[PDB]
């Protein structure tokens, strides 16, 4: 689930 | 308004490299998450590799992993696909795309795509063959014929008849690829059969990577 | 990886027509689908994303529906503009992954091929080749079988075949399938055909002919 990052953190 | 624009594509060797590039319009680019997906000839949409905000962030399919290699430039407005280790199967128009939330890469906007070609194939100009009208076609009745444009590299041809004076009737297929690496289409028209023995029928055929231009005359075969 | 189910895959209804598109999905994406349009030679379009969202200056009749494993796109009345092929994406996880597509295409009465077989020229002969091509000429619906015989014994895995998109005028499909044999193997044969498969055929028609016949 949600495993993924568009906006960097 | 928003606009991305693709460029960098084209014809490559199978273990060749091509570097795509897409520069945007529109939009704060670097608020956005980007992404490149690809449609091969005929098929659908296939997901190749996306990229964070930041430019470090980077996700990639199976079939692309390791060969392809996505980043951005957020000064100018870039995106990039660096392609090594080109295959046949590789081949496929690349839409840069835009992910639409600041948490999805679901694509609102899309460029107009670049085609990526992968081949071993040389340049080549078709040969072109008469579909000659059947001796038998049916008194007062429609009647058949066409040209098959064979053998040549790359995509595309273009055919027209009678220098573009005839085209109710006519249906240009689209070409097929064959295991020689080298694409074939035909084209054709129906006709009265009352017009076989006094109207002409030529298809016109250019092929422009190999400045082919043929007009092929076809008519019923004599015997 | 997770893999959506497009059915069906070609929808055939009339302007006006209520549309509606299915999509299933190997896991529960909870509400990460979206839905997308795509027209000949041009880009995708995004109609509908994640929460079934409607995308501003979309038309009202697109609707998506459903959540976890089924979703569902809905064209509550079809416009000529909207036959053309849609294809839904899961954003829920990497890799991203999409339905094969549902073509939706204008249903018409049945209309049976005409069919025409061409030899080879002499030409083509002359350089090492043969090929040999079956024409159907204008039918609907799509499904249809090209079954080529070279005397009377049926061939397997020496022929293509290509079609063409809905004729825009009277919305029925065109049809080739050519048969590629060595000049050699053309020569040791005497009776060549096709024989052609339709539901508006009732019985299958095969056109052939004799090699050196006029």
């Amino acid at each position: 689930k949600g495993n993924y990052v568009v906006t960097s953190h | 308004e928003v606009q991305l624009v693709e460029s960098g594509g084209g014809l490559v060797q199978p273990g060749g490299s091509l570097r795509l590039s897409c520069v945007t319009s529109g939009f704060t680019f670097r608020k956005f998450g980007m992404s490149w997906v690809r449609q091969a000839p005929g098929k659908g949409l296939e997901w190749v590799a996306s990229i964070a905000t930041g430019g470090h962030t980077t996700y990639y399919s199976d079939s692309v992993k390791g060969r392809f290699t996505i980043s951005r430039d957020n000064s100018k407005n870039t995106l990039y696909l660096q392609m090594n280790s080109l295959r046949a199967e590789d081949t496929a128009v690349y839409y840069c795309t835009r992910g639409y939330s600041s948490t999805s890469y679901a694509m609102d906007y899309w460029g107009q795509g670049t085609l990526v070609t992968v081949s071993s194939a040389s340049t080549k100009g078709p040969s072109v063959f008469p579909l000659a009208p059947s001796s038998k076609s049916t008194s007062g009745g429609t009647a058949a014929l066409g040209c098959l444009v064979k053998d040549y590299f790359p995509e595309p041809v273009t055919v027209s008849w009678n220098s573009g004076a005839l085209t109710s009737g006519v249906h240009t297929f689209p070409a097929v690829l064959q295991s020689s690496g080298l694409y074939s289409l035909s084209s054709v028209v129906t006709v009265p059969s009352s017009s076989l023995g006094t109207q002409t029928y030529i298809c016109n055929v250019n092929h422009k990577p190999s400045n082919t231009k043929v007009d092929k005359k076809v008519e019923p075969k004599s015997c | 990886d997770i893999v959506l189910t497009q059915s069906p895959a070609t929808l055939s209804l009339s302007p006006g027509e209520r549309a509606t598109l299915s999509c299933m999905t190997s896991t529960d994406i909870d509400d990460d689908m979206n839905w997308y349009q795509q027209k000949p030679g041009q880009a995708p379009r995004l109609l509908i994303s994640e929460g079934n969202t409607l995308r501003p200056g979309v038309p009202a009749r697109f609707s998506g529906s459903g959540s976890g494993t089924d979703f569902t796109l809905t064209i509550s009345s079809l416009e000529p503009e909207d036959f053309a092929v849609y294809y839904c994406l899961q954003s829920f996880n990497v890799p991203l992954t999409f339905g094969q597509g549902t073509k939706v295409e204008i249903k018409r009465t049945v209309a049976a091929p005409s069919v025409f077989i061409f030899p080879p020229s002499d030409s083509q002969l002359k350089s090492g080749t043969a090929s040999v091509v079956c024409l159907l000429n204008n039918f609907y619906p799509r499904e249809a079988k090209v079954q080529w015989k070279v005397d009377n014994a049926l061939q397997s895995g020496n022929s293509q075949e290509s079609v063409t998109e809905q004729d825009s005028k009277d919305s029925t499909y065109s049809l080739s399938s050519t048969l590629t044999l060595s000049k050699a193997d053309y020569e040791k044969h005497k009776v060549y055909a096709c024989e052609v498969t339709h539901q508006g055929l009732s019985s299958p028609v095969t056109k052939s002919f004799n090699r050196g016949e006029c």
